[PDB]
């Protein structure tokens, strides 16, 4: 007597999906399992736009970029979340004209402008793009005094305010728009602010309230929080301030600097490139195994990289269009029961799964 | 290594008043001055005007009475006190952070108010020029010196000057003021002797022009947001006996920053010292002293926000301090020696000061602050000894607060001052500011 | 004698470009270093009128004799 193997039903891209194994004591039976990833990646994006008075010349570019970004998110992936916020600067004396007349409209007297605000989360992350187009169109400019703008407070709050913004366990992106330079820690001493930024979420009614109480955050602080929360920043800055943000790009890992203009191809291309470079890991699990039965795994990762033992269960690099092959061997030391049994082997975090039927002679 | 850290004398002021934000010596007897930016004051209608506390030494250091530099409240406006509906203060003294920079030289005292702002008569615009009072001859008379309170109104001129942000007394008594916000935050250095201030004083008119005043000229618009004068110091770099100014520019060159040396008689730039890393505040605090004992002053530059890769490659915020030694030909452009912090987010090098010959070996020493250093982020102050080869790379002593950490940072070491024989025993002494908890401890050299 | 216009400190540069275009079309010579727009060889009355108009628009301007 000897063992045998056969596949009940098979599907083309988890290539095998239903097979029956006629095991025997001391005779391992080995079968192949081929996997190819096809599910599109899920993505989250939060668009942070400056609104100081220097954005008057560039507001149309920002709005058109927002709509084009939403269109690309719809086109490239079936799963996406999108939201946006805004900022100008801390609300304290050296940075804003504090006279009572200019609190109403820091822009010119003829124009109408909203009063300044450190940061305002206009729209938490959501899966519907129609509201994103409708709500972005209603934004209006706001005034400020000094040329640099306090964006780093906004980036800090967006990074750390997890639940309110709506971040989930998924690849994250953050597009940053600005026509001018940036403040950073140590600038607050001019306005009598000395406490360093603690990094906690101080959002009340979708607005940053402790701007007057905490100094700006240093670049190291920002880098630490961004790395902890796994956010890839893309600076959609104006052509004028390209050099300073290019120098900043070196300090912050996993980021890129685009160009803000009526034509918005550059930042869109960076978004597409960031999406294409994503990769996952495949880990194979299995249901509870009956006594007197043993299993083993082999992995054939890309570039001919191969592993066995525990490493046979895992492949730490995979992308769309890539495939891996697994060799699984099943051995039994006896025949616990004449009646067959069914066990499930599926990869972690996926719906597709394999069913194997074990028979003992 | 001999500063008697086991039980230093401790001074305390009113709670929540930032007592000890800036400290200085006084020796017309001997006494210690402490700045209290947020302390309440008795002058009418002023909320948290700020005050400067005089704590005498020799007796029990427990008096710490305030100094009545000013008594008149927010001054009213001419042509609106009468022939108009209601009053309108022409100057807003509330929240002015008076005493944020207390500097004394001989019998004269300078107490600057960076955030003082005043509504102009021509238009209702309000801008923070800042002002500094000047006591002369042991409080015999008090002169208000506000050089940035000129006829140029808006930020395009000296409107947002915030003069008195950083100040220093030279050997000859000449006053120096660092206005970071002048000319759209290009910055400005203003100076004039006490005699000129006395000659040109005229309290009737709010706008007074001091004869013989020296000031940097407005530059091209490309140099905006330089913050020149964020931190100021004085030393002899020009070869002549006249003291030469040193000014910090933490955001001058694409935020790399640099520190300049200005001729003491014309304010023409003599040297430049570029930064090392983007957004590091190269010039947060500066000092000038003869560390190697050659007889020529040597520059020191702070950089609290500088980051460096860890042994595992992780970047961390430690800060750095640079040392430039003045050879007889002239100062070299590269830093002769660099000292790096250890604590993450330590802000090492955010407050520098000479100590004089504390160890008494013919070489001057230096103390470097670290407001957020230490295990508990209370703060820490190092002491780097001098020597023939330059400043030593290993701290000779480490000073930490004795009281347990509270729920808020103590900022211990955020403001230092030393090099004066306070105890009178023949060795220099140190004063350390701890304004986080409203204290200012004093150390003595055994 | 001379009029100075300061397009600095969180101000759109398109404003200064359009003012330069408008004044240049009227024949008054214009020069600019980076963003400090100035007028050369302008009469006192015309300079005062232009300064008043621009101040009404909300731009900070200065007159030099
Ligand atoms: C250390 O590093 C610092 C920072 O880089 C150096 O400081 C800067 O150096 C530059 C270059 O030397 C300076 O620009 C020059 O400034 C001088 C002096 O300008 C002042 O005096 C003038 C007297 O005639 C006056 O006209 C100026 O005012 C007008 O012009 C300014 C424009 O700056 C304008 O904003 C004002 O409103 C006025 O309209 C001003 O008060 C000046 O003579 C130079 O002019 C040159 O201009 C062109 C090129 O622009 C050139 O072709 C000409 O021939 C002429 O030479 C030039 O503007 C700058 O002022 C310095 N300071 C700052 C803060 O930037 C420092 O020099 C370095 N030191 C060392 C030792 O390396
Ligand atoms: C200087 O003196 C003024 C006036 O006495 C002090 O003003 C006080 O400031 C505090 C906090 O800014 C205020 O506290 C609040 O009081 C209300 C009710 O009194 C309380 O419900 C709140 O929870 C809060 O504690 C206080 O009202 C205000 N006025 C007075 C009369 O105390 C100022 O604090 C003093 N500054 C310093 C540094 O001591
Ligand atoms: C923005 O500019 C780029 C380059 O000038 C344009 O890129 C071209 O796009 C067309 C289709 O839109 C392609 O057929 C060309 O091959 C592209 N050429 C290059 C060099 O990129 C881009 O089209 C512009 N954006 C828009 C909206 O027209
Ligand atoms: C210089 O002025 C100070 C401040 O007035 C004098 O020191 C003490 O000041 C308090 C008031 O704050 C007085 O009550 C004391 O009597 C003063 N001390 C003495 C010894 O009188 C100081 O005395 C003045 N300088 C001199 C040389 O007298
Ligand atoms: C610093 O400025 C002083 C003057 O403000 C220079 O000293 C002399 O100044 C007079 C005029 O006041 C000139 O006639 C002399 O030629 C100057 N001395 C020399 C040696 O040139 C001084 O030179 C300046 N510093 C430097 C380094 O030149
Ligand atoms: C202004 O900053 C620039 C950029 O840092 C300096 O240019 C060079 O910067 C690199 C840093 O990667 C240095 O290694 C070079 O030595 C710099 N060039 C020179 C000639 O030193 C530039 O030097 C700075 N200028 C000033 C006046 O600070
Ligand atoms: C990995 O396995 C594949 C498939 O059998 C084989 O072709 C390749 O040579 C192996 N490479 C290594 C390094 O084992
Ligand atoms: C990971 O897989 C991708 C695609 O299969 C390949 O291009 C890349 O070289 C692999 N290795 C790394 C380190 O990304
Ligand atoms: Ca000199
Ligand atoms: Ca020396
Ligand atoms: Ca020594
Ligand atoms: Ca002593
Ligand atoms: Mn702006
Ligand atoms: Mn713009
Ligand atoms: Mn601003």
């Amino acid at each position: 007597p000897r063992g045998s193997k056969d596949i009940k039903k098979n599907k083309n891209v988890i290539q095998p999906q239903q097979l029956v194994l006629r095991l025997r004591s001391g005779e391992p039976q080995t079968f192949t399992l081929k996997f190819k990833r096809a599910e599109d990646y899920p993505i989250d994006l939060y668009y942070l736009m400056d609104l100081s008075y220097s954005m008057k010349d560039d507001l149309e570019n920002v709005k058109s970029l927002g709509t084009d970004l939403m269109n690309e998110m719809r086109r490239i992936t079936s799963d996406f979340r999108i939201g946006f916020g805004s900022f100008v600067e801390k609300t304290v004396m050296p940075y804003i004209s504090t006279t009572p007349a200019k609190l109403r409209n820091p822009c010119t007297s003829e124009q109408n402008c909203t009063s300044p605000f450190s940061y305002k989360n206009v729209l938490s992350l959501t899966n519907k793009g129609e509201v994103f187009n409708e709500l972005v169109g209603k934004q209006r400019i706001s005034g400020n005094l000094d040329s640099p703008e306090g964006g780093f407070d906004a980036i800090m709050q967006v990074a750390v305010c997890g639940s309110l913004i709506g971040w989930r366990n998924v690849t994250r992106l953050l597009v940053f728009s600005t026509d001018a330079g940036f403040h950073f820690a140590g600038d607050g001493k001019l306005g009598g602010i000395v406490l360093p930024n603690d990094g906690q979420c101080h959002l009340e009614n979708n607005m940053y309230t402790m701007s007057h109480y905490y100094d700006y955050p240093s670049i190291a602080h920002l880098v630490q929080k961004l790395s902890e929360n796994n956010i890839q920043t893309i600076f959609a800055v104006t052509e004028e301030f390209q050099p300073v943000y290019k120098e900043l790009k070196n300090l912050i890992p996993k980021s890129a600097v685009g160009t803000l203009s009526a034509n918005s191809s550059n930042v869109i291309q960076l978004i597409i490139d960031a999406y294409n470079s994503l990769s996952s890991e495949v880990i194979l699990e299995n249901g509870k195994l009956s006594e007197g039965v043993t299993i083993s795994y082999k992995s054939y990762c890309k570039n001919g990289v191969n592993g066995t033992g525990e490493n046979g269960r895992k492949c730490s690099n995979i992308s769309i269009g890539d495939e891996v092959q697994f060799e699984i061997s099943i051995t039994s030391n006896k025949c616990p029961k004449k009646d067959s049994d069914s066990f499930k082997i599926r990869p972690l975090g996926f719906t597709e799964e394999v069913e194997v039927i074990l028979q003992y002679i | 290594f001999n500063l008697d850290a086991e039980a230093p004398a401790v001074l305390s002021g009113p709670p929540g008043s930032f007592f000890g934000f800036s400290v200085e010596f006084y020796r017309p007897g001997v006494s210690v001055l402490v700045g209290a930016p947020k302390a309440n004051t008795s002058q009418p209608g002023v909320l948290q005007g700020g005050a400067v506390y005089l704590c005498p030494w020799g007796a029990s250091p427990t008096q710490c009475t305030p100094i009545e530099f000013d008594s008149k409240g927010s001054r009213l406006l001419e042509s609106s006190l009468s022939s108009s509906e209601g009053e309108e203060p022409v100057e807003y003294k509330s929240l002015q952070w008076f005493g944020a920079t207390v500097r004394a030289h001989g019998s004269s005292i300078l107490a600057c108010a960076p955030l003082y702002s005043w509504r102009t008569e021509k238009e209702p615009l309000s801008d923070p020029v800042g002002t500094c009072y000047l006591s002369t001859d042991n409080f015999t008379r008090i002169l208000e010196y506000a050089p940035c309170r000129s006829d140029f109104s808006w930020a395009a001129g000296q409107g947002y000057c915030q003069g008195g942000f950083s100040a220093e007394f030279t050997k000859t008594g000449r006053v120096v003021l660092g206005g970071p916000g002048s000319y759209f935050w290009q910055g400005q250095i203003l100076s004039a002797t006490q005699e000129q201030i006395a000659e040109s004083y005229y309290p009737e008119y709010l706008i007074n022009l001091v004869q013989g005043q020296l000031q940097t000229r407005q530059a091209s618009s490309i140099y905006d947001d330089s913050y020149l004068g964020y931190s100021v110091a004085v030393g002899e770099f020009s070869g002549d006996d006249t003291e030469d100014f040193v000014a910090g520019v933490p955001k001058g060159n694409l935020t790399y920053g640099y520190v300049t040396i200005l001729n003491g008689s014309d304010i023409r730039s003599l040297y430049n010292f570029s930064g090392e890393q983007m957004a590091s505040y190269f010039g947060y605090a500066v000092a000038a002293t003869d560390v190697n004992g050659d007889g020529l002053d040597d520059l020191l530059v702070g950089a609290p926000l500088l980051m460096d890769r860890t042994p595992d490659g992780r970047p961390q915020e430690v800060g750095r301090v640079y040392v430039y030694l003045q050879h007889p030909a002239g100062i070299e452009p590269t830093p002769t020696l660099t000292l790096t912090g250890h604590d993450e987010f330590g802000r090492f090098g955010s407050s520098l000061t000479p100590l004089g010959d504390l160890d008494q070996d013919g070489y001057n020493d230096v103390a470097i602050g670290a407001p957020f250093g230490g295990e508990t982020q209370q703060g820490v102050v190092f002491v780097f000894p001098g020597g023939p080869g330059g400043l030593g790379s290993k701290p000779s002593q480490v000073l930490q607060p004795l009281w347990a950490a509270s729920h808020t940072p103590d900022f211990f070491g955020s403001a230092l001052r030393g090099g004066r024989d306070l105890d009178g025993n023949g060795y220099p002494d140190l004063i350390v500011g701890s304004f986080g908890v409203d204290k200012a401890v004093v150390y003595r050299g055994r | 004698s001379e009029l100075i216009i300061h397009g600095r400190g969180d101000f759109p540069s398109s404003e200064l470009e359009r003012l330069r275009e408008r004044f240049e079309r009227l024949g008054i010579k214009v020069r600019v270093d980076h963003k400090v727009l100035t007028l050369i060889g302008i009469s006192e009355e015309e300079a005062e009128r232009l300064a008043r108009e621009l101040r009404k628009r909300g731009i900070w301007v200065e007159i030099r004799k």
